[PDB]
């Protein structure tokens, strides 16, 4: 789960 | 009940007074020295008031880009709300003004950085620490919703950590006064409620959904719905399926199932008992709501910074001019700013 989150790439600041 | 009722009634009285007669044009750009870009329709710059020496975060919005991105009403919303609210966990707007090119909102500078950076640095917060932050958002939403305000952009990026380790919510760009439903597609993909994705008329239940996402992300280190691309995220959000890491307490999972209810008519915060279904949940049993409001609770951490002008907890951005045209732009559209 947490590793899959890291794998998504979307760990940086998220724009609207 | 009466303690809270009378608090909220007075809070609404004071909000409505400022709301009816907004303040306007209360500084100008050359009252400030530019220090550093803190974040990037516009950007936020650390500035220093030349007479008082106080530091502020100045949000700068390009009028022409606001028009093109269909954000006129949203920017007017943001400024009118910021100048009218008053609550311990809301960033304080000190000045606002406009010039030929830009709109300016000048807020107290919170040097501790965004919760987002701290959360990514530590990985995940313990449940007590998540609960400390969550409790502030619950009280803040109780306040905002009682004013008929919806927030619509909860996420760790918008939660600044102040000198005492408490939250200040910033960015009211999507906040709006709503007594019924509203229809605009706005927010951040991971935090969008199903009914927003599905283009329905929606209401303040979307803020309680987002709290569910926030608490999950704080306690897990990752949000409940993620994917490579937003379109894949949206399918997960509307699916009605969420899985919890095994380290979550049973109480946390139960609260989150009720906040992350895809059916807005069954979602905690939107039932007959409103916010009290959340405040009375077992996960908040140890929470002293008044002590939180009074900021009498020891925080999980005090951010490290050297002084009120320290930018260490913010990242580095390309430093661009504040261009101001010799000709007024979009004067009619922003007459009321
Ligand atoms: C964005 C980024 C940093 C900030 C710091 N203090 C207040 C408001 C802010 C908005």
């Amino acid at each position: 789960t947490y590793a899959d989150f890291i794998a998504s790439g979307r760990t940086g600041r998220r724009n609207a | 009940q009466e303690s809270v009722k009378e608090f909220l009634a007075k809070a609404k009285e004071e909000f409505l007074k400022k709301w009816e007669s907004p303040s306007q044009n209360t500084a100008q750009l050359d009252h400030f020295d530019r220090i550093k870009t803190l974040g990037t329709f516009g950007r936020v710059m650390l500035v220093k008031h030349k007479e008082t020496g106080n530091h502020y975060a100045m949000k700068i919005l390009d009028k022409q880009k606001v028009v093109k991105l269909k954000q006129i009403e949203h920017t007017l919303n943001e400024k009118r709300i910021l100048q009218a609210v008053n609550f311990p966990f809301l960033v304080k707007l000190e000045f606002s003004f406009k010039d030929n090119s830009n709109l300016y909102m000048v807020m107290e500078y919170v040097p501790g950085g965004e919760m987002f950076s701290h959360l990514r640095r530590i990985g995940r917060f313990s449940e007590p620490h998540a609960r400390f932050y969550a409790a502030q958002i619950v009280l803040t939403f109780e306040y905002l919703h009682s004013l008929d305000l919806i927030y619509r952009d909860l996420k760790p990026e918008n939660l600044l950590i102040d000198q005492q380790g408490y939250i200040q919510v910033t960015d009211f760009g999507f906040a709006k006064r709503v007594k019924g439903r509203t229809w605009t597609l706005c927010g951040t993909p991971e935090y969008l409620a199903p009914e927003i994705i599905l283009s329905k008329g929606y209401n303040k239940a979307v803020d309680w959904w987002a709290l569910g996402v926030l608490i999950y992300e704080m306690a897990a280190g990752y949000p409940p719905f993620f994917a490579d691309q937003p379109i894949q995220i949206y399918e997960k959000i509307v699916s009605g399926k969420v899985r919890f890491p095994s380290h979550f307490s049973s109480d946390l999972k139960d609260l989150l199932r009720n906040l992350l209810q895809v059916d807005l008519t069954k979602r905690f915060g939107n039932l007959k008992n409103g916010v009290n279904d959340i405040k009375n949940h077992k996960w908040f049993a140890t929470t002293d709501w008044i002590a939180i409001y009074q900021r009498k609770v020891e925080a999980p951490f005090i951010p490290k910074f050297k002084g009120p002008g320290d930018t260490s907890n913010f990242d580095d951005y390309e430093e661009e001019e504040i261009r101001v045209s010799i000709n007024e732009k979009c004067g009619k559209e922003f007459t009321e700013f």
